[PDB]
């Protein structure tokens, strides 16, 4: 029962650190996501740089 | 083995669906040329719901491109994902509807509906077991409001046992694009109340309010509006695309949300929407997801839920998380806000959870609500209809195209009947 | 010679059986491939072929393929027979009419063909264990259709039920009271003993007895899996006082229409907590009868105890059992009916339960599972009847049922028959003077 | 898990919170940004009482900063600890009250309360056991005096039991920042006698004194004065934050310092306040701190407690110290000075010994004293109001902002009532 | 065999428990961990291994005091659940602790107390430690005592409590919180041992030399007193005395059941090795009017009884010689209807030292639970104090609004009045 308690405590810490890793990937995928960045590159079209996107 | 055929009409319907197929392809790992360069086998396991096989590991969407103007097809091909669609599915007219319901439904859309229906039976009957259809259009336009409702009637007389879904974009007065939009909306809700098994009402001004104060964008264009709609479509149908610990597809949502066959007008919403500056100020937890989910400020409709009562509520979730935490939160929102839910339904909120979140997200949720408070959306359109119908404002455009006065009268009559029927079930 | 065919129907039935068959595989040392690394006690659940394979004696049925195909592509791919996992193409969508009349009636011929193939393979068949949920469509419709087909084909063969009874407050569906009333009325007399669990109680058990916060369905199915292993432990392992599956209908259900005992598992404690206390026989016996350690969300002091069946696993002394139950009977906090002065079935087994890697349970020397048939379950039916007629008064959601091949009068037939069951419990809950 | 939502209202309030929050952050260890760069463990044990928690170890303050003009709040943001506050808790208006209780309580304050009440709930909703709220504000203004009182009322109703303290800044006995102070304050006090659990009364006059005769500070800034209000603040919430030999709590302090309901107007004061040169010549011993906290000069209010009988006293000693001394140095007070403590309450003193000491200090204390001397404050505020209402001076401003003339008299009566209660007990 | 569950209620209780269980541990050699590296049975239970979990239920409505134990040196000694805490305190208001904030923890406690009584084969009785001046310690204690009588039947429900001090008084609502608790506990408590604080302060300065003492030193002494009330239950002695006995030979008439405690060889090490603490020496001191635990001068009443508990090396002959002497001196006066007077209990185990305590390993010690009538002065002061307030209806809103009628206060002071009369009637000599 003791090694289970040490294994469960280390598993909860590992799940907490894994939670923080995809929390930072959550934020980093927002600041470059073609929605919140508001870059003027969604207007690019397949017909050329002049035509842009309507 | 549960396929969905996508339909889209009008400029608004095409631009929303162009962003919709972009979001799905990012989730399912499909490049703009149509080949699966993804990572997980869980992506390529249920691709058949939306895409079709093509030779050489190529995936073509099961969508038909419908419009009366050839200018919208140039717009959808100018997008980043414009080459994924099959050119045989592009059915474009020669003369535009011109914000006319009569042209979209009787004289100009009557010759194009046969060409559209040939493509619809072409894609519907290549599926072993089709689940239902999906239509995106706007009720204020001419092509979307007129031919969109015509396609609703003509595919439900051939597929009655299949579910019907329409993502309607109803007009709102405070952001007005066309002047004749109360005429187009009134003539089209009658085709919605009698045919569509479930429908979603999207308000442009609620999308703008979300883009102004919830996401805090300086210059929100239409593609940002279409992204919020498209995330809701993905959240609604994420059950039959990815596994979940307890599932709810389109039909099981329609069973538990629609208590009576004329009560299917919903109130969509998307939970994980935060601004760029508030990204580091939030804790990605289920209580925040649910707290922002039921907020009227986050709602994608212009009718405030506090003015009515929630008949039923759906909750479809995406991500790996706990179930007690979710099940307790829907218990908490029912118990504290007991005045905002109808008494004759004791369990107003249902729950769906999928274990796969969207790409770039760890968690996501979508909100579906059949509330009485959507009757004020129709009541404010009807008061703008009787203001124009009494003096016969723009009616020579419609009367000269082959429809009578009694059609406008019976459209308003069926519309007031729906609002009164909503009022009676709020009284209980 | 002690086999039982375990049917898993619905998503709740399938996902419970994933943890159940993981526990059965670890108990008898059968790898997920189906080959033992290096006895005949596995026969009650597995069927050894000519080679080293050991296929389970189970069928996995669900109308929605998004759950079973996870099993068909998971770790236990090579354990289950491909024909034993049966799917449709459209789910019942929380419609009892879809699970019973329209969609579920399509798939009933293949399932009964697979069941009779397993039954012909068996030499000592004892009963059928069916895992489902009252609140679903497939778990209420196809389960009910399976009972009608099993009764007409197999007769008085024993049929045990492990159903997710609807919780008093938490519900994942709106028409969940409709399916719960409908499936109960048609299973009242095609079922012999239907064991009850609720999701809220397991949530409370995982919160206050286990140390884990934010519990998921995986912890729920393992704890249910421990119960069914404890129920069927006597067939596979040596026991001082053996218990059969034909036993449970004799010593738990007194009257034909009342077959809803309450399952519980008292020694459910975490590893850190287990270090801080012993787990003696008297401590685990009186933890069964605690209102806070009930796996059905209803207060047992509100009603009368009718029949109790206690199954013990591990190094448990029969004298310590006799002393513990005697102290229970002299306690006036709980009270039995006057017409059942015995009210106790005792079962003793020698093998302690096997701890699963990754589980929240601890290594325990003694285990107990109590199946208690109580009058206090009547308040659950009255509350479930209150939810049924609150929407039946305005005919809410009835158009989804009448439009799928089922008559409207069945609603007025099931509820009238359920109202009889409400005061069948009232009739048996009074003393005779 | 007790938690305190800090509603800072008005200019004075927004600056008071800016330093209060900086101070509590320095104790708990939270840095300008919000990450624990501290050197202990108890600094993070009970942080839920004031800070929430985002991702990354960011501890966002549970605070709502409200104002009818963005100015002061924009100035607060651009400061030291000005990035801890969540960007969606800065509810602001566009037209200020302009030293007008009316505008703040009926006109423009009443078009913001709705928005504030939303933020308020969200923060109080995510609270296992919200011990209560805390309003730091000024009583001679408009958003602080009006919207403040409006909020305290709507909140007190929506949230009953929850404690509701207020660090109110009342007018001075000498000079007056605002000419309309008389009205503003008189009109506000009435409300602070009905919807406040325990109101602390700080006067800027006292701050100058304790920053000239005690701190030998020649050029005091409002911030040096605000650090003093921030020290008193922490003192009344130090036992629900850091462990202690004898533990206290906002509610416990209220129970042993509010004899009869109406009287909730206390008088705050610190303890180890010492000069820079007079720092090395001190002897931090309980004996010393208890000779300052009771010294009239170290009070933070104008009322001199030699003209009134202390109805009660509440010392919160933060510092590992000798319990015997704390006690032996308490009887001494009640004994030596025997005419400055009422006889109808045997023991007139509450004692609490929190251990973790104020940063950069060995032993401190926070005294809150209900005294019949507080009648002086309201007597002055009333003699002013009288002179003004007699000649109906700036009445017009208040009148045409949705107000009458009877409410003015009502208020004056309400005040004369509290001052009568005070005197009654004093002489009883 | 002969076990004793210990239910501590409130900061005082939780902190008293800490000192007490620390001593219990260093007496039965149970290291903080919980293991020894059947005397322990009484207070310590046992897992199949050698983990001796205490038989206690530390309960406190406020989540702070018990938390210092949950995360401390004796963290893995106590079972995680035995420590039962709440979410908010009783704010020095009997009402909250007995009607509102305390009516949501009673279940957890009585449940756990039952779970520690199912492992007990000879439960002598429950020891209830608390303080009258606090909220929980007054409210919850009264609450528990009520349902303790109805559930655990007629058991030796003893109670080591802390009565308010003559002058010093932490809270101002102490008079009220302590009258509203006697009224209910008067008929639900067997022996309520009264031990103040200002008396122990005086001892720590005069007897031991620790000037500026803290609640630690005071609490350490309380533990030595509780160790001696339960030393014949654990260790062996020539004349052993069980918890059941005290009630009989200490409580004369029912209502009168407020004995006063007293230690004896309370000396500093620097003094210990300067005096041959004899059995008389320790006895004479255990009666002097400056070593008492409450500042009630015993030279004003009549010892209605006395129970002298000798611990350590104590020849049975000297205990007689000493008691004989006490009987001679007329200052120590006893009521006429108590011609016997004393009850002796000798235990061989010597008093133990704490690594960092105050007293020095003695070879002999005596604790005397004495029922003097001089404890009347205590309630008389408290009665005035209450009367000085109820008249002005002060702090009455803090109770009427928390599930309590104003009538209760009056009803309680009438019971207080009665007890003060009884204590006088039992004095009037024949
Ligand atoms: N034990 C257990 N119960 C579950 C699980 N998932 C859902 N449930 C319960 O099962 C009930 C409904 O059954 P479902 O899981 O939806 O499966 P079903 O019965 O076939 O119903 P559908 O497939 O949605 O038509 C719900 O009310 C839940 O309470 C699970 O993973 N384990
Ligand atoms: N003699 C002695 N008394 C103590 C000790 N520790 C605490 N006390 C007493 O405890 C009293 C304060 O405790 P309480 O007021 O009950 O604090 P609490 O338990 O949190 O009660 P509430 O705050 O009302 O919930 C003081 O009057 C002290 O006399 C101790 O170690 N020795
Ligand atoms: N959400 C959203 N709404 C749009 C978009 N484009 C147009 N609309 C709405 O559609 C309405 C006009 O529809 P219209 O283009 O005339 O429809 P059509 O005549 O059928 O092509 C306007 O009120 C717009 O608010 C878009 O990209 N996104
Ligand atoms: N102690 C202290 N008092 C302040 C501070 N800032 C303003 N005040 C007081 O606030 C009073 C004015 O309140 P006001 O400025 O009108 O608040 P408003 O309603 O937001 O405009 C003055 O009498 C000042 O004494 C500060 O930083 N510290
Ligand atoms: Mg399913």
């Amino acid at each position: 029962n003791k090694n289970q308690a040490l294994e469960s405590a280390e598993k909860k810490i590992q799940e907490r650190k894994q939670e923080q890793e995809d929390n930072l990937a959550e934020i980093s995928n927002m600041l470059r996501g073609d929605l919140l960045s508001e870059n003027p590159q969604q207007a690019a079209s397949s017909f050329g740089p002049h035509r842009v996107v309507p | 083995m549960r396929e969905i055929v996508h339909l889209q009409a009008g400029q608004c319907g095409n631009q929303i669906g162009a962003k919709f197929w972009e979001v799905i392809s990012d989730e399912h790992g499909i490049d703009p040329t149509g080949t699966y360069h993804g990572d997980s086998d869980l992506q390529l396991e249920r691709i058949n719901v939306y895409y079709n096989e093509a030779t050489g590991g190529k995936y073509v969407p099961r969508a038909v491109l419908v419009d009366l103007e050839p200018g919208t097809m140039d717009s959808v091909r100018s997008g980043p994902f414009g080459q994924i669609f099959r050119p045989d599915n592009f059915v474009f007219g020669q003369s535009g509807a011109g914000n006319n319901w009569a042209k979209g439904h009787y004289t100009e859309g009557a010759e194009l509906v046969d060409s559209v229906l040939d493509v619809v039976r072409k894609e519907a009957e290549s599926c072993d077991c089709l689940q239902g259809f999906q239509l995106t259009h706007s009720l204020g336009g001419g092509t979307g409001s007129g031919m969109g409702t015509l396609l609703i009637s003509k595919i439900r007389e051939e597929y009655p046992d299949r579910i019907m879904n329409t993502f309607s974009v109803v007009p709102s007065p405070k952001v007005s694009d066309t002047v004749v939009e109360p005429y187009n909306a009134t003539l089209s809700v009658h085709q919605l109340v009698e045919n569509t098994d479930e429908t979603y009402c999207i308000d442009n001004e609620a999308l703008y309010d979300i883009c102004f104060r919830t996401l805090k964008l300086t210059t929100p264009t239409y593609g940002d509006l279409n992204h919020l709609v498209s995330a809701t479509m993905s959240g609604v149908t994420t059950c039959l695309r990815f596994p979940g610990q307890l599932n709810a597809d389109l039909r099981k949502l329609a069973v538990n949300m629609v208590p009576f066959p004329r009560l299917h007008f919903f109130m969509p919403g998307f939970a994980p929407l935060t601004s760029r500056g508030s990204q580091q100020y939030r804790a990605l937890t289920v209580p925040e997801l649910t707290q922002q989910m039921f907020d009227a400020k986050n709602m994608m409709a212009a009718c405030d839920p506090r003015h009515g009562r929630y008949l039923t509520v759906a909750a479809v979730f995406r991500g790996r998380m706990s179930m007690k935490e979710v099940d307790e939160q829907m218990l908490n929102v029912q118990n504290k806000n007991s005045s905002y839910f109808v008494e004759w339904i004791p369990n107003n909120v249902k729950t769906a959870v999928c274990d796969i979140p969207p790409r770039g997200l760890k968690m996501s949720a979508t909100f579906i609500g059949n509330s009485t408070a959507i009757q004020e959306l129709f009541k404010r359109i009807s008061e703008q209809f009787t203001a124009m119908f009494r003096r016969k404002a723009f009616l020579h455009w419609y009367t000269g195209e082959g429809m009578d006065e009694m059609e406008f009268t019976e459209a308003e009559s069926n519309m007031n009947d729906l609002v009164s029927e909503y009022q009676q079930y709020q009284d209980a | 010679m002690r086999e039982c065919i375990s049917v898993h129907v619905g998503q709740a039935g399938v996902q419970i059986g994933n943890a159940c068959w993981e526990l059965y595989c670890l108990e008898h040392g059968i790898q997920p491939d189906g080959q033992m690394p290096s006895d005949d006690s596995f026969n009650t659940f597995f069927s050894e072929t000519g080679a080293g394979k050991h296929v389970p004696r189970a069928v996995f049925v669900d109308l929605e393929p998004t759950v079973i195909d996870e099993v068909r592509t998971g770790t236990y791919r090579q354990l289950f027979h491909p024909e034993q996992l049966i799917t449709g193409k459209e789910d019942a969508a929380n419609n009892y009419a879809r699970g019973h009349y329209t969609i579920g009636k399509e798939l009933i011929d293949l399932v009964l063909d697979r069941i009779r193939k397993l039954a012909d393979q068996c030499t000592g068949l004892q009963g059928f264990l069916i895992f489902h949920s009252f609140g679903g469509g497939t778990g209420s419709g196809f389960t009910s259709l399976l009972m009608e087909r099993l009764s007409v084909d197999y007769g008085k063969k024993s049929k045990l039920e492990f159903s997710i009874y609807p919780a008093p407050q938490v519900s994942t569906a709106v028409v969940e009271p409709y399916n719960s009333i409908l499936t109960t009325h048609t299973t009242l007399e095609h079922s012999d003993c239907a064991f009850m669990v609720d999701n809220e109680a397991i949530y409370d058990i995982c919160r206050r007895n286990l140390d884990i916060e934010r519990p998921t369905y995986t912890n729920l199915n393992r704890l249910i899996g421990q119960i069914v292993s404890s129920i069927t432990a006597s067939l596979r392992f040596d026991g001082a006082l053996n218990v059969d599956l034909t036993e449970f209908q004799t010593n738990l259900v007194p009257y034909p229409r009342i077959h809803f005992p309450l399952a519980t598992y008292a020694p459910v404690i975490s590893a850190e907590k287990a270090y801080h206390e012993q787990l003696s026989v008297a401590e685990i016996t009186n933890a069964c009868f605690e209102p806070a350690n009930q796996m059905v969300k209803c207060d047992p002091r509100h009603g009368k105890y009718m029949a109790c069946c206690l199954l013990y696993r591990g190094d448990v002394v029969p004298k310590d059992v006799n002393a513990a139950i005697a102290t229970i009977k002299t306690k006036r906090t709980i009270q039995f009916v006057d017409w059942c002065p015995t009210g106790f079935k005792v079962g003793i087994n020698y093998q302690p339960p096997t701890v699963v890697p990754g589980g929240d349970l601890a290594k325990v020397q003694r285990a107990v599972c109590m199946l208690s048939n109580t009058t206090a379950i009547a308040e659950a039916w009255a509350r479930l009847d209150h939810k049924f007629d609150l929407m039946y008064a305005k005919r809410a959601f009835v158009h989804w049922y009448v439009g799928e091949g089922m008559e409207e009068g069945e609603f007025s037939e099931a509820r009238e028959d359920m109202a009889a069951l409400e005061k069948d419990y009232e009739e048996v809950g009074m003393d005779s003077v």
